[PDB]
């Protein structure tokens, strides 16, 4: 399983050698993210009844 | 100790409605019990809710009071209603044996052809039949007679002196359907067991448990009935108080040998107590 | 001993992987958002129920319109419903009935499905003579076809329980790329909103990112305890989230490349089922055996709400494009729209 | 109220409604089997018997009653992601060749075939998604069996045994420790034939089988089982 | 293809009856519900009748009702028009319509060549074509107009005006559905502009294939109206 062990082995290199950003910034960009479309999201805060379609 | 008896018989009349509206619950809280088979079971908790709920009552201020106050033309309302529910609860009993015996009889065709318009039309030619055969004859009788032979004090049917009409209406209501029963369930049992038991042994409990219980609560009653148009006073009072409340019991335990049977009835049951 | 040392290095680059991860977390993210208000509390109720499937139903999916959504039940049948009215646009026998995923094009104008036949089965909504026609049958996967998304028109990438993903030309029949790495049954898949990247989990408790163009797998998550049953990318596309069959559900990072959060209760011993967000990524919705669905705040991990109207396992869930509503099918035959 | 195009949309909802019903009738009234079992242990003769990659879906009518039979043997993928998609069939078709009792596993050493056998068929009987489905078992290539229970004992493969290397005593000995595999003995039957070299009492065995299992569904539905 | 051949035509006395047939082929024929539309020579289109998918919709005109029946048979996918009591009026090419109604569909949208029939001797929304003849040269654009008696936009956020066109010698041919939705096959510089009453259409760099009369039909409300025609002629 020599093809194998060396395709594995090449993989963890390929995945090694990537570029990470620490966790607290990817942390603030999805709550950025979060924020910055608050209210366009009508799950998190309904809309009226008359926008609504399904109600309406 | 009169006020008593009234205690008793009216926390029977509860564990009848109470029993018969759980039924209906169980049916049609739970989706896995909306079947087929279970619209007769409806049906038949329906017509027992009916008998636990007015007619039971009134025979308890009947029997406390001793004579019936209420009027004639409420006593007349009341045999009419009785008299045709308990009928119709009768034949809803009847069409559960005809509907489960042609499911064990023919299990691969039957099922097939039968659908919720064919359970329908039976419901309906039960509650029908029941109409028809017990609510004229008690209602006009005095009128084709010409006149109202039953004191007013006491409320009974008029007709129950006459022995031909007492005698067609015993052997339709009661006489010919605990035979058809009988038939039908001894022929279920004997088709249960695998031709390919515990299953033969337990259904068959399960039949003999059904049928003790009709026989043991319309029987005494219908007997009475027939003796009673030949010798009038031979019955006193208390006896025929004794039959009508048996018959009255048929419709207490009733959701106990059918519908409680099916253990996803008493999953839904203690669910629903809880 | 060439097979032992590649081994020990494979080993010694696990090592450096989990380091370099354990260099680049300095915070978590409940500690960073344990400062903002919470959602309060989500009660959704079901506006429309879609009755009509007779088994269970294994997959949905929405249109890019938000009104039109197919379904994929074990009846055999394929269903295009209108959610508004509640009426059955289309409705598509299959010639096997045993399908465990369906998809709808965004032009609107193909739906896709398959399952233990191991083929996809693409047909065609938009043809001159009023029907619809199996345009395409996608065959070459050996084991049963988990998930399927449409890229566009003539690309689609399938997931498949002999261990591979594959991305086929439409219009040749012929598989493109053929993604392997993963060493169980790939169970699902998402892909990314620019189509470029795309991630899936599989039974051997992992979920990689992939390259749609160039064929290889850019990142590898560890985590989970068990099968990883559901997959869902954040709406901008730099996280995912997946749902396993150890009861929790967790958050990734692609740029992190590593775990940011745990969706998880005492009293929630079931596996989860499906998995999505809402439009702006602050609700995760997951489905469970449970017969009940939750909706967590997705940055703080509390428990939002709960949709909780079947009586069998939800199966499936989406949520539509404008995020308008949600809808959940399970395995009691009906589909429901909440909101 | 509606405009003239949303009810005419109504009206093809209809139609499409009463076509879903009536082919869902047509699906209930039919008859379905899984059939399981070991590589080579006889499922493909059987198949055959019946008649006359992915899921092999084989029909057929006996009696006036139809048959879908499902082979799922080309599925080499995890059995625990989709055998729940079997959970409402009629019955389990089990198959276990007889011969297999002296026959080691081609895939892996020193391991025995009714062995690997015996551990698929409790898996599948005990399986939570089974729990009140039945299993028709068929014993194939008892002559075969009886041709090598002369020569090869049955020591070899259940040590425990006490009886005498006769066909009957070993035939029983094997459906016996097959039979006591059932754990859940009282919500399921297991309904046990030895094959027959076209004689065709194997469709007849599983029409009675299935007639029984509907007989025994109907009792509890109509609650007196 | 697709296709529908109409038959029966011809010379009728005044009073008597006849039965016009369409054959059709090459398409799902029992998914669509069928129209029959008649054209006096000199006039315009007139909706006739209407039979729905699965025969449960039977639609007649005012002015045919109790004479005409119209029926299907979907095994031999053939439409029939009984037509009896015939007057001098029902002198006119009569045309079988296919449509079928779901969401985002488009109704309308092949017709038949058309029978001849010579017979020798209130609360209806009129459009209005107020232009009946308009003289234009190729590349320019060109606008006609429609105008509703009723407000054809719904409650629902559709409005229900379709144009069609009528090449000379040639049957009807979809070109706008609901308003502002293009046909299939039709070229893209056909544009459809409305505000609940008026309607426009809109013909950017036309070629000599876009002479004919442009008819504009409602279908909020049965019975069907059409426009009276606005001819489109070179020079
Ligand atoms: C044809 C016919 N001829 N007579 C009668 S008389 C009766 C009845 O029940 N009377 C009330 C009563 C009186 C006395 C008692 S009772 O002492 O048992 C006590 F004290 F009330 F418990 C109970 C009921 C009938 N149902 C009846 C019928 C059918
Ligand atoms: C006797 N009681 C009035 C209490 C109930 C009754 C009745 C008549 O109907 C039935 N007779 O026997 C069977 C049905």
């Amino acid at each position: 399983s020599i093809a194998q062990a060396r395709k594995l082995v090449e993989q963890l290199k390929m995945e090694a050698n990537i570029d990470r950003i620490k966790v607290s910034k990817a942390a603030a960009d999805l709550m950025a993210y979060c924020e910055a479309h608050a209210k366009e999201d009508p799950l998190l805060t309904p809309v009226p009844a008359s926008e609504n379609p399904f109600r309406e | 100790e009169m006020v008593f008896i009234a205690t008793v018989t009216g926390s029977l009349s509860l564990v009848t409605v109470v029993g018969n509206i759980l039924v209906m619950l169980s049916i049609k809280v739970n989706r896995q019990l909306q079947t087929v088979n279970n619209y007769f079971l409806f049906s038949l908790a329906c017509a027992d809710l009916i008998i636990g709920a007015f007619s039971m009552n009134l025979y308890t201020v009947y029997i406390i009071k001793g004579y019936w106050p209420l009027g004639a033309v409420v006593c007349d309302l009341w045999l009419a209603l009785d008299y045709v529910v308990s009928n119709a609860s009768v034949m809803n009993l009847l069409i559960i044996s005809f509907d489960r015996y042609f499911c064990v009889t023919k299990p691969l065709t039957y099922p097939a052809r039968r659908t919720t318009k064919m359970a329908g039309l039976m419901i309906a030619a039960a509650w029908v039949l029941s109409f028809v055969l017990w609510a004229p004859a008690i209602l006009f009788w005095q009128f084709v007679v010409g006149k109202r032979t039953v004191p007013d004090n006491q409320c009974f049917i008029q007709f129950l002196s006459n022995p031909a009409v007492t005698f067609g209406t015993a052997i339709a209501a009661f006489y010919l359907p605990v035979v058809i029963m009988t038939v039908l369930y001894i022929h279920i049992s004997l088709a249960s067991r695998s031709r390919v038991a515990a299953r033969e042994r337990k259904v068959t409990r399960t039949i003999f448990a059904i049928l003790l219980a009709f026989i043991l609560t319309w029987t005494p009653y219908n007997v009475m009935v027939l003796v009673n148009t030949f010798c009038q006073s031979c019955i006193p009072d208390t006896v025929w108080s004794i039959g009508y409340w048996l018959c009255y019991v048929n419709s207490t335990i009733n959701p106990a040998c059918y519908a409680l049977c099916n253990a996803t009835f008493k999953k839904t049951f203690r669910h629903l107590l809880l | 001993s060439e097979l032992d040392q590649l081994r020990q290095e494979a080993e010694q680059l696990k090592n450096q992987i989990r380091d370099a991860r354990k260099a680049c977390a300095d915070a978590t993210l409940s500690q960073i958002t344990n400062n903002i208000d919470p959602v309060g509390r989500i009660q959704m109720r079901t506006r429309r129920t879609l009755r009509g499937h007779l088994a269970k139903i294994y997959a949905m999916h929405w249109g890019t319109d938000s009104r039109l959504l197919v379904s994929a039940s074990q009846d055999g049948k394929l269903i295009i419903w209108d959610s508004y009215t509640t009426n059955k646009v289309h409705a598509i026998p299959l010639r096997s009935s045993w399908v465990m995923t369906c998809a709808y094009a965004p032009s609107g104008n193909y739906v896709a499905c398959g399952g233990l036949d191991n083929i996809c089965s693409i047909y065609n909504l938009k043809t001159r003579e009023g029907n619809v026609r199996v345009s395409r049958e996608l065959a070459g996967h050996t084991g049963y076809l988990s998930c399927c998304r449409f890229l566009d028109d003539n690309q689609i990438v399938t997931s498949s329980g002999d261990t591979t993903c594959a991305l086929w030309d439409i219009e040749t029949g012929q598989q493109t790329t053929t993604f392997t790495g993963h060493t169980g049954d790939v169970m699902s898949l998402s892909l990314a909103p620019d189509t470029r990247l795309f991630v899936s989990g599989a039974c051997d408790a992992s979920a990689k990112l992939w390259d749609v163009r160039e064929g290889m797998c850019r990142q590898t998550f560890t985590g989970h305890e068990s099968d990883i049953n559901a997959i869902c990318f954040f709406p901008n596309g730099n996280a995912f989230a997946t749902g396993s069959d150890d009861a929790t559900c967790r958050l990734f990072d692609l740029r992190a490349d590593q775990e940011l959060m745990t969706y998880s209760h005492d009293n929630i011993i079931c596996g989860i089922t499906s998995v999505s967000f809402s439009k702006s990524g602050r609700l995760l919705l997951a489905g469970y055996d449970d017969f009940n669905c939750n909706v967590w705040d997705a940055l703080k991990a509390d428990r939002a709400g709960v949709l909780a109207g079947h009586d069998n396992r939800v199966s499936c869930l989406g949520v539509t494009d404008d995020g308008m509503a949600v809808a959940t099918g399970s395995w009691d035959s009906f589909l429901k729209i909440w909101n | 109220t509606l405009s003239a195009e949303d009810k005419a949309a109504v009206e093809r909802s209809k139609m499409i409604d009463r076509n879903l019903r009536e082919d869902g009738e047509k699906a209930a009234r039919e008859v379905k089997l899984l059939l399981l079992g070991a590589g080579e242990s006889g499922k493909n003769t059987i198949v055959k018997q019946m008649k006359i990659t992915g899921i092999v879906e084989t029909h057929f009518t006996f009696k006036d009653l139809h048959f879908k039979m499902f082979d799922v043997g080309a599925q080499r993928s995890e059995r625990k992601k989709w055998i729940h998609c079997f959970e409402g069939v009629t019955a389990i078709i089990f198959c276990v060749a007889l011969s297999d009792y002296d026959l080691v596993l081609a895939e892996d050493e020193e391991m025995n075939r009714m062995h690997a056998s015996m551990k698929l068929f409790d898996s599948i009987c005990n399986n939570k998604w089974f729990t009140d489905t039945s299993i028709i078992l068929f014993l194939n290539k008892k002559d075969l069996f009886e041709e090598k229970i002369k020569k090869s004992p049955l020591t070899i493969c259940y040590p425990e045994y006490a009886g005498s290397n006769t066909y009957e005593e070993a035939a029983a000995y094997i459906q016996c420790q097959f039979e006591d595999l059932n754990k859940r003995k009282d919500t399921k039957e297991i309904y046990t034939h030895f094959t027959c070299s076209t004689d065709t009492k194997n469709v007849q065995f599983v029409f009675d089988a299935v007639t029984d299992v509907i007989i025994k569904n109907n009792l509890k539905d109509c609650g007196l089982f | 293809d697709v296709q529908l051949v109409e038959s029966g035509g011809g010379l009728v006395q005044p009073g008597g009856s006849r039965k016009l047939s369409c054959s059709a082929s090459g398409f799902a024929f029992s998914s669509f519900g069928m129209h029959w539309v008649r054209q006096a020579p000199e006039k315009g289109l007139e909706w006739v009748a209407y039979i729905s998918s699965g025969s449960g919709t039977i639609y007649y005109a005012d002015t045919v009702k109790g004479r005409f029946t119209i029926s299907r048979d979907d095994p031999k996918n053939t439409l029939f028009l009984q037509m009896t009591s015939l007057r001098s009026e029902d002198t006119a090419m009569y045309y079988c319509v296919r449509s079928i109604y779901y969401y985002g569909s488009s109704p309308f949208d092949f017709w038949g060549q058309g029978t001849t029939l010579t017979v020798s001797s209130g609360s209806d929304i009129v459009m209005t074509q107020a232009t009946s003849s308009v003289p234009v040269t190729p590349g320019e654009s060109v606008s006609i107009s429609c105008r509703s008696s009723k407000s054809l936009l719904h409650s629902n956020g559709n409005t229900y005006l379709y144009w069609f066109l009528q090449r000379p010698g040639q049957s009807p041919q979809l070109l706008i559905y609901r308003m502002s939705n293009l046909a299939s096959g039709v070229p893209d510089r056909f544009s459809g502009s409305g505000s609940g009453t008026a309607f426009t259409l809109t013909i950017s760099r036309l070629e000599a294939e876009d002479v004919g009369v442009y008819y504009c039909m409602q279908h909020l409300e049965y019975p069907l109206t059409f426009g009276a025609g606005t001819k489109l002629e070179l020079k």
